[PDB]
């Protein structure tokens, strides 16, 4: 039944604001915490998020500095949440992931825990919990993924889904978000059963390219975030057979587990004419509607889940989904049969009558990595900017290991890419 | 956690050592070179006591 969902640092608590301000308007449930829907297709899952006649969120908002949880409470649907469950810290963490891991962030997680265990106790049975946050700051990346492994040591039975924001040069706050990124994924293909890979360049460019947007803001790329994130999670968040929990999504779409990094796609992305199921269904499947930046053509298919939202011929998307499935067999990997599952939710997100929401597990995503691996390597061969992390107690041999570690899953990928 | 306090306090410590060792180097210097100053111009006091007393001759 129930998940607990943790939003850490900048980026994680901006989309994470986000992300519940969606979701509740598709639950019917206003910024005071009152429901006000008229399906009860609305209700019946809704403590799978929320907790009761008022609903709060099972949301933990941390950071170590005030600012932009001051701006999550003063925001549209910021009142929703238990004050309590805020927890943040003063100093910062610098965009640095030895701050948020190992120094600063090793004082506020306790507290971070205590809240943790509050929302777990109350559970009749938690399935596992969601986390949101960039891997290149130092905050939601290194104190996110201190927070992972402190809660795994603690409910080391229950799953573990994050959705990670990966950086790009392209849309950059620093110099040492390759560091940064490399260290936290060493973390997650440890730590996570599911991580959804959010490319920032893939943002930008479906906000550049496709949606027209001359200027994109932070603002305009959560937005394609926190679309995508309710499209994720729509089976775990209304009636339905397929992917309805956490543990049967990573059976169904991880085979190894180091392999659970999945590229999510969204559509309709265009610049109120009617959408049809085929055009759902081939925007769904291409590369321009991915937020990973990996062309899917250049690798295969382990899995796939694909979810459809609104009134629509349940015939004609079994139909479709065989369509793309048969037509382009040759990038789905043959050894696992039937390796791509269908859902319809009734329900459409706002503003749409009809929307589809892609989860791959590509071998393509090794592209993620290595672009992470490339811009790594050419800072730490000069030891570039490693001042920031030794000054913070950290040695150079856990940056190798950490860059051994993400070329190692790269290879990984390759392997089952030939195989 | 203990390394990068180690090494914060290691730091703390050097400049602390280090400076006490510059300022004491400084006023010894500077103190020699006042003392030989005034025993120059001692010498020259105790001259000019010869010269009185070599005119008493
Ligand atoms: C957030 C929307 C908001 O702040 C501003 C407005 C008015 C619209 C944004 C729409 C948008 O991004 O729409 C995309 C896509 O461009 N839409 C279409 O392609 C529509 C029709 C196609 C026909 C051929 C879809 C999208 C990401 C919508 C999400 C759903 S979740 C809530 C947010 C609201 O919108
Ligand atoms: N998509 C998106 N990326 C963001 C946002 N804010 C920061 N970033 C990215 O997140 C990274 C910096 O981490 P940030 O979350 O600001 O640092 P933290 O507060 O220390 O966790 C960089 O890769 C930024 O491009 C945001 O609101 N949305
Ligand atoms: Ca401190
Ligand atoms: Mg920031």
């Amino acid at each position: 039944r129930e998940i607990v969902h943790i939003q850490a640092g900048q980026c994680g608590n901006q989309i994470g604001a986000k992300f519940w301000e969606v979701i509740s308007d598709e639950h019917g449930i206003d910024p005071t915490g009152s429901y006000h829907g008229d399906s009860d297709l609305q209700l019946e899952r809704i403590n799978v998020y929320y907790n009761e006649n008022k609903y709060v969120p099972r949301a933990i908002l941390v950071d170590l500095e005030p600012g932009t949880m001051d701006s999550v409470r003063s925001g549209p649907f910021g009142q929703i949440f238990r004050p309590d469950n805020f927890v943040f810290g003063q100093s910062g963490a610098g965009n640095n992931w030895a701050k948020g891991h190992y120094t600063e962030g090793a004082e506020l997680v306790d507290s971070v825990l205590d809240v943790v265990r509050k929302e777990s106790e109350s559970c009749d049975c938690l399935q596992g919990f969601q986390l949101t946050h960039s891997l290149g700051g130092g905050t939601g990346s290194g104190m996110g993924t201190l927070l992972i492994s402190k809660i795994r040591e603690e409910y080391p039975d229950r799953i573990m889904n994050t959705f990670s924001v990966m950086p790009s040069p392209k849309v950059s706050d620093t110099v040492v978000e390759p560091y940064n990124a490399t260290l936290s994924v060493h973390q997650l293909v440890e730590n996570t059963d599911e991580t959804y890979c959010i490319d920032n360049e893939a943002l930008y460019d479906i906000c550049f390219r496709t949606l027209k947007l001359t200027t994109p803001t932070y603002g305009d790329l959560n937005h394609l975030v926190s679309a995508t994130m309710s499209g994720v999670t729509t089976c775990l968040r209304f009636p339905g057979q397929l992917n309805a929990d956490l543990r049967k999504l990573a059976v169904n779409m991880v085979p190894f587990p180091r392999l659970h990094f999945f590229m999510p796609g969204f559509a309709p992305l265009t610049s109120y004419r009617a959408l049809t199921v085929p055009e759902l269904t081939q925007q769904m499947f291409d590369s321009k509607n991915m937020m990973a930046a990996c062309d899917p053509r250049h690798g295969r298919y382990l899995t796939v889940a694909a979810i459809f939202r609104g009134r629509m011929s349940m015939k004609e998307v079994d139909e479709q989904m065989l369509n793309v499935q048969n037509k382009n067999s040759s990038y789905f990997v043959e050894w696992i049969p039937n390796n791509v599952k269908t859902a319809v939710c009734d329900i459409p997100p706002r503003g749409l009558k009809m929307s589809a929401t892609f989860i791959g597990n590509s071998t393509a995503i090794q592209e993620l990595f290595k672009r992470i691996s490339e811009q790594f390597t050419a800072m730490f061969r000069r030891k570039a900017f490693l001042h920031w992390y030794t000054g913070e107690g950290m040695d150079e041999m856990e940056f190798t290991e950490a860059e051994s570690n993400m070329n190692d899953l790269v290879s990984e990928y390759q392997q089952y890419q030939d195989a | 956690i203990q390394k990068a306090i180690e090494e914060n306090n290691n730091f703390i410590k050097m400049a602390k050592e280090k400076l006490a060792q510059k300022m004491e180097s400084n006023k010894e210097n500077r103190e020699a070179h006042l003392a030989a100053m005034l025993e120059r111009l001692q010498e020259k006091d105790k001259h000019a006591e010869e010269v009185r007393k070599n005119k008493e001759l």
